[PDB]
């Protein structure tokens, strides 16, 4: 019943490199250097793809032409860390990054997973977001957060009173390097009523509460 | 290299139904080598089957596989409310050892036309050199739609990004926002901003508008 854990979310510029470590938690874990360790990973909105793998004992590497001299695996028999490390990092490398490994030293069924480490690369540096309300005009509604990074934002409405009707959609990457997001309520037409979002972008330590007036 | 391939793209069933994925591969392959995955929202893969036919422990025993030479395939007997999730087919014969692009399993239901709104831009974003018109789509099914952006009878391109939430749990619905975005200069040349809106549901296109200085 072996459980692996991946480091955590790294956020990189073009051209730099990363190193993403996988160990086992617990006593679950047997011999590192025994298995053979997989990586692969999940650009948005595209499917999983096989990066490469390591023999367990031997340590015989093998990796996908798309990475050839680009990506290294590694396993640390004394520590019971499995690494993988990407460099010459492209805004196209931007995507989830799973551990994987089976039962033997060499490669077969990938019976266990980690949870994925996200490396997110962008030219762009931590910025608050600019919040603008998308004003009425049954009725919607919502608030504007444009032009920050890095993820995650939250939203809430009336301070977490106002939960119904709410659409807070996923972030979307604009040319400029920077995360927009919508977030949306739909209303009765006839409200009179008062809205107002609280956006807090935790790396910033930016909350803004803007209201939404017609 | 061996391709696979996996159909459908989207497989929309009912809770109780059976499901009946399939994987193509470029060349016959033996029964062995071929795995299948489990992608739940926000959770880590999860191996259902390897060998081809044979269940992972702790698997329920309403997923099955067959199939051999080229053409292999994933059944899920009865549907349940946690089944409704990204399937992958994974090869693991040679190297590299590649995966499909995955077949969404979501919930079928009734259709449902969007409700159409569109959002001028705050005049405080105004203030800055930049504008932002949102169109939202909202508890529509099925997710296909095509959202297009008219400024003055002109269809734009390259300057706009949409987002889509997931199926919500409740209603089995979709809702999405485009963000159409301009400078100032460009946004006070045109007077007519329009979201052109085409789904299944809809007996005719419908556009929503409004002009400039409304």
């Amino acid at each position: 019943q072996v459980q692996l854990v991946q480091s955590g979310a790294e956020v990189k510029k073009p051209g730099s490199s990363v190193k993403v470590s996988c160990r086992a938690s617990g006593g679950t874990g047997g011999t590192f250097s025994a298995y053979a360790f997989t990586w692969v990973r999940q650009a948005p909105g595209q499917g999983l793809e096989w990066m490469g793998g390591i023999t367990g004992m031997f340590g015989t590497a093998n990796y996908a032409q798309k990475f050839q001299g680009r990506v290294t695996i590694t396993a640390d028999e004394l520590t019971s860390t499995a690494y993988m490390e990407l460099s010459s990092l492209t805004s196209e490398d931007t995507a989830l990054y799973y551990c994987a490994r089976g039962l033997y030293y060499y490669e077969s069924s990938l019976d266990y997973w980690g949870q994925g480490t996200l490396v997110t690369v962008s030219s762009a540096s931590t910025k608050g977001p600019s919040v603008f309300p998308l004003a009425p005009s049954t009725a919607a509604l919502g608030c504007l957060v444009k032009d920050y990074f890095p993820e995650p934002v939250t939203v809430s409405w009336n301070s977490g009173a106002l939960t119904s009707g709410v659409h807070t959609f996923p972030a979307v990457l604009q040319s400029s390097g920077l995360y927009s997001l919508s977030s949306v309520v739909t209303v009765p037409s006839s409200s009179t009523q008062t809205y107002i979002c609280n956006v807090n972008h935790k790396p910033s330590n930016t909350k803004v509460d803007k209201r939404v007036e017609p | 290299e061996i391709v696979l391939t996996q159909s459908p793209g989207t497989l929309s069933l009912s809770p109780g139904e059976r499901a009946t994925l399939s994987c193509r591969a470029s060349q016959s392959l033996s029964s062995k080598y071929l795995a299948w995955y489990q992608q739940k929202p926000g959770q880590a893969p999860r191996l259902l089957i390897y060998g081809a036919s044979s269940r992972a422990t702790g698997i329920p025993d309403r997923f099955s596989g067959s199939g051999s030479g080229t053409d292999f395939t994933l059944t899920i007997s009865r549907l349940e409310p946690e089944d409704f999730a990204v399937y992958s087919c994974q090869q693991y014969d040679g190297v590299p050892r590649t995966f499909g692009q995955g077949t969404t399993v979501e919930i079928k239901r009734t259709v449902a036309a969007p409700s159409v709104f569109i959002f001028p831009p705050s005049d405080e974003q105004l203030k800055s050199g930049t504008a932002s018109v949102v169109c939202l789509l909202n508890n529509f099914y099925p997710r296909e739609a095509k959202v297009q952006w008219k400024v003055d009878n002109a269809l734009q391109s390259g300057n706009s990004q949409e987002s889509v939430t997931e199926q919500d749990s409740k209603d089995s619905t979709y809702s999405l926002s485009s963000t159409l975005t301009l400078s100032k200069a460009d946004y006070e040349k045109h007077k007519v901003y329009a979201c052109e809106v085409t789904h299944q549901g809809l007996s005719s296109p419908v556009t929503k508008s409004f002009n400039r200085g409304e």
